[PDB]
Order: C-alpha cells, then structure tokens, then sequence
C-alpha cells in the first residue's frame, strides 16, 4: 500500500523497540538474568513466569511450557556474554502456556537488548543446541504439569 | 480488574474477557433498519428480524466506514451482550495491517471519549494469531469476511516491508456465490438473501485440490452435488459452485481482480524477507480466520506453495482447529500479561496527547 499512511508506519522503528524495552522492565523474573555463563529456567504457571530451582534444571513437565536462557561466552570475546533463548513446549501443554512462553521469550530478548537468538523447542523436536544444554542423561520429561491459566467457556 | 478483548471483524464481533479460552459473545457485525422506508436493531436480533430489515455492515474490508453504526455495535457489545460497564475494563481491540492511520485514531477517540475506557490497545490481528499458535517466528495468512493479510514475523517482530494485503475475503466470496447461483436459475439478491448464501457457503463449499479435474468430475456425474433447504422450505441443489466459490481465493480474476491469489501472495511475502529466514517461514505458515475454514484449503495451499518454492523447500501449513478464534485467543493470552498491559494507552495519556498517541504505543 503506502506504509507511511497506515497503521504499520511505525513498525520496525527505534520507537517500537524503545516501548517494548520499557515494558520488559516490569517483569520481576528478568532481574538479574543473564549475568554469568550458565542456564536459567522458568516455567509458565497461570500466565506468570516462575523460576525453576537449579536442582530441577533439565527436568520438564510434559504438560507445561518453559523458557530456558543459555548464557555463554561468544567466540569473539571470552570476557563478554551472548545468549540463546529456548522456549520448550511440552507435548501436553495448553495454548495459554505456549502462547505466554512465546510472548515472554520475545520480552526477555527485548530485555537483553535483542541479543538472544530464539529457539522454539517442542517436545520430541528439540534442536541439537537444546540437547547439548544438559549433561548426559540430564534431559528428563515428567508426567503431568500445572493447571492451565484459562477459564474454560462452556 | 479484568480486561475485555474485542476482535471487531468485518463480519463478526468476537468479544469476551482476557483469561477465557474463547470469546463469550460472537455475533454478526450488522445494523438493520426497516426495509420499508426502536428504529434499528443490532447483531443477532437484526439477523432474527431480517425478514423485514435491510442489513448493513459498518466495517468493509477491515475499515470502519459507518462510524455511527460502529458505535451502535460497540455499545451493544458492552451493554447488551457482555453486560459490562466499559469504564471498568481496559480494552484490547484489533485491526488488519495496512489500514489507514485514521481508523485507529478514531477507534481510540471513541473508546476514551464515548465509552470512557480506563485503558486500551489496538493490536495487529496476525500477530495475535501467531502467539496463539505458540510461535515467535512464522508467516500468518489471516482471512476473515473483509481482508486477507499475510504477515511474516521473526523473533516476535513483524516485518513491515513484507506485509501483504488483499481486499478480497469472505464477503466477496459470498457475493460471488450469489452471482453464480443465478446460473441454476436461483435469485439471491437482497441483504437478507446474502446472509442465506453466506450460510450455504459455510456449510457446503470446499477448495478443490485440482480445480480443472474437479470441474470435469462435476460434469461427469452428480457425485459432488449437495442439497440445501432455504428458510422458506424450498430445497435447492448446488454442484460445482461448491468449489468455484473459494477458487476465487486462488484465482481473483473470477471476480475481475487482477491480483495474485493467496498462494502467490504468501510466496511473495516470504520472498520479501531476508533469505536466511525463509526456510523458517515456509515451515511455519499459520492460517487464521473464517475464510481459512474451507475443507481442502490447507492441502491446496501446500500444493501451490510447493509449486512456487525451490524444489527442496520444506513447507508446512498449520491450520489450528479453532482458527476462527485464534486472533481473539491470542488477545486473551496477551491481555492476561501485566507487561503487555503496561504498554496500553491510559485515559490520562489520551486526555493529554489525543488520538495521535495510538501510533506511539501500539505496535
Ligand atoms: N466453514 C467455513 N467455510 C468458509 N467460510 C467460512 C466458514 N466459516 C466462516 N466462514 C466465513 O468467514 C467469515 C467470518 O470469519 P471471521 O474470521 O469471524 O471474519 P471477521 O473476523 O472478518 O468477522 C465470513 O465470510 C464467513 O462466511
Ligand atoms: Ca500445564
Ligand atoms: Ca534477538
Ligand atoms: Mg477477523
């Protein structure tokens, strides 16, 4: 059409990035994230981003959705940090959980200045990078999961 | 505080509450007035009384063209359907991409100045559908009653240079079915008859995998024919109209448009994106909206995109069963997130900035 006359005239702009960066400041889960090399994991629980304790990292409920931030030193500089952000979608996760995990992955990306590379990891379709995150035998799928945040309209 | 999510389709209002898994109110986006020239009726009641009314849609091709009647639609949604006080509810609205800027400016003005909402946001429909599918990267084909749009999205950001739009969707297909049914000697002309034909289309139409083969099948025997009982009790029969009607999506020249069909436009949108992301778009074509509900459409899209794309390209069409509601559902999810709501326009911000603020907050 004529993009400039339209409701998408400001897509792709610095302004769009600025507004979304500000929104990402209002999620407590990101405070302190990505500050050292390692893996940080959160689970979506009724729309909220909830930390997974380190002792459970690598075990994932098949009924749930998760965000996994892998912080590492890039080849270009052994003293600075780069990021892969994976969102893991269990085979039985509900639509609210997967949609929140996707949205909040983008938000964590925003919070980290756009630097993370995003990976969608459906159970049974996990990328080679995702498989490499956990020590031998470390990736374990657990039965069940937390209840959906949706109210079911009858 | 519960947000309201209202997806104002060209054809149907889908409205309800953030955090619900489906819209609680779904009804025709129509105002009816006496066909012989309270004094008006809205929604389901207009439909129920269409024997005596002329029906008008305030939204045409995704754009509000009758603001007074659109206000009646919104008033009906809040007060008669959902039975809420709009001044108590932050409200999420939706729009097709590539609409003129003034459309959302006036949406914003009416929501704050007439309905006194405490906060609001206007989202692009295809973006909501992608999140409803659990993705941050993919290309959405959204087709309702007014607009067919293609939006490629990478890592959560829509790529504006590659967005496509066709003002050809369900209402044009209904009108075409009305036209071609005259070949059988049927006469569907009035606004009430348009609604009958819309129902015929929804119940009996399908997309042929190979259009020319299907035309030959239809002439060889009656195997593809179906019957349909009109509201007056007359039973009609339709044959190749079942698949000629939606063929128009692939061949817009059926209605005299020179446009590329929906397969070619999807391909063209992908081809406007950086080469290194195209494989991810081809593997993540997500369909949303009622006009994507024809039986056979996903298989036809798969076939046509395969013929256009490089011979080794992995192509996948994702066609969620609830895709008549995917936009609404994505809105329900995002409006349940406090950080998404942090971006919404507040009443105070509107009072100080006016309608222009919508372009600085809603992306
Ligand atoms: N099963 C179906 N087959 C074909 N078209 C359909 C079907 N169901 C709904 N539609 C069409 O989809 C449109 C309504 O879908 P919807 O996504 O709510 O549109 P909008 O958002 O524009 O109101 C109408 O044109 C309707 O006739
Ligand atoms: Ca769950
Ligand atoms: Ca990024
Ligand atoms: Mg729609």
């Amino acid at each position: 059409y004529n993009i400039a006359d339209s409701n998408i005239a400001n897509l792709g702009t610095e302004l769009e990035k600025k507004v979304k960066l500000e929104a990402s400041q209002h999620e407590d889960a990101w405070k302190g994230a990505g500050k050292q090399v390692g893996v940080e994991i959160w689970r979506i629980q009724q729309f909220k981003v909830v930390p997974v304790p380190k002792k459970h990292h690598g075990s994932f409920y098949t009924g749930d959705s998760y965000i996994v931030l892998s912080t590492y030193h890039p080849k270009t500089n052994p003293d600075k940090l780069a990021y892969d952000v994976h969102f893991w979608l269990g085979a039985f996760t509900t639509q609210d959980e997967a949609g929140t995990a996707a949205y909040k992955t983008v938000e964590l990306d925003d919070y980290l200045g756009g630097l993370p590379v995003q990976y969608r990891e459906v159970q049974g379709y996990e990328s080679e990078r995702f498989l490499s995150l956990f020590p031998k035998g470390g990736l374990r799928i657990l039965d069940g999961g937390v209840e959906t945040g949706f109210h079911h309209v009858e | 505080t519960t947000a309201l999510v209202c997806d104002n389709g060209s054809g149907l209002v889908k409205a309800g509450f953030a955090g619900d898994d489906a819209p609680r109110a779904v009804f025709p986006s129509i105002v009816g007035r006496p066909r012989h020239q309270k004094d008006s009726y809205v929604g389901d009641e207009a439909q129920s009384k269409r024997g005596i009314l002329t029906l008008k849609y305030p939204i045409e091709h995704g754009i509000i063209t009758n603001w007074d009647d659109m206000e009646k639609i919104w008033h009906h949604t809040f007060y008669n359907e959902l039975r809420v006080a709009p001044e108590e509810h932050p409200t999420l609205l939706t729009e097709a991409p590539l609409n003129p800027k003034a459309n959302r400016e006036k949406m914003t003005q009416i929501m704050f100045e007439t309905f006194n909402v405490p906060a609001m946001y206007v989202a692009i429909q295809a973006v909501l559908s992608l999140y409803a599918s659990g993705r941050t990267t993919g290309i959405v084909l959204d087709s309702g009653d007014g607009v067919t749009h293609n939006v490629p999205i990478y890592e959560g950001y829509a790529l504006p240079h590659a967005i496509m739009r066709l003002d050809l969707a369900g209402r044009d297909l209904t009108d075409y079915l009305m036209k071609i049914l005259t070949e059988r000697g049927y006469s569907f002309v009035t606004t009430a008859e348009r609604e009958i034909v819309r129902d015929i289309k929804e119940k009996l139409c399908y997309v042929a995998l190979d259009f020319e083969n299907e035309m030959a099948t239809a002439a060889s025997s009656s195997s593809l024919e179906k019957s349909y009982e009109l509201p007056d009790g007359q039973v009609i029969t339709i044959g190749n109209e079942r698949f000629r009607c939606p063929e128009t999506l692939f061949q817009p020249s059926f209605i005299g448009m020179e446009s590329a069909g929906i397969h070619e436009t999807t391909y063209n949108s992908i081809m406007k994106c950086d080469i290194d992301i195209r494989k991810d778009l081809y593997a993540n074509n997500v369909m949303s909206g009622g006009t994507t509900m024809y039986p056979g459409i996903a298989d036809r899209m798969q076939k046509e995109i395969t013929a256009l794309a490089p011979s080794t390209m992995k192509i996948k069409i994702i066609a969620p069963p609830e895709r008549k509601y995917s936009v609404w559902i994505g809105g329900s999810i995002l409006a349940s997130l406090s950080t998404f709501q942090q971006m919404w326009i507040t009443k105070q911000e509107y009072d100080e900035a006016g309608p222009s603020i919508v372009h600085r907050k809603c992306f």
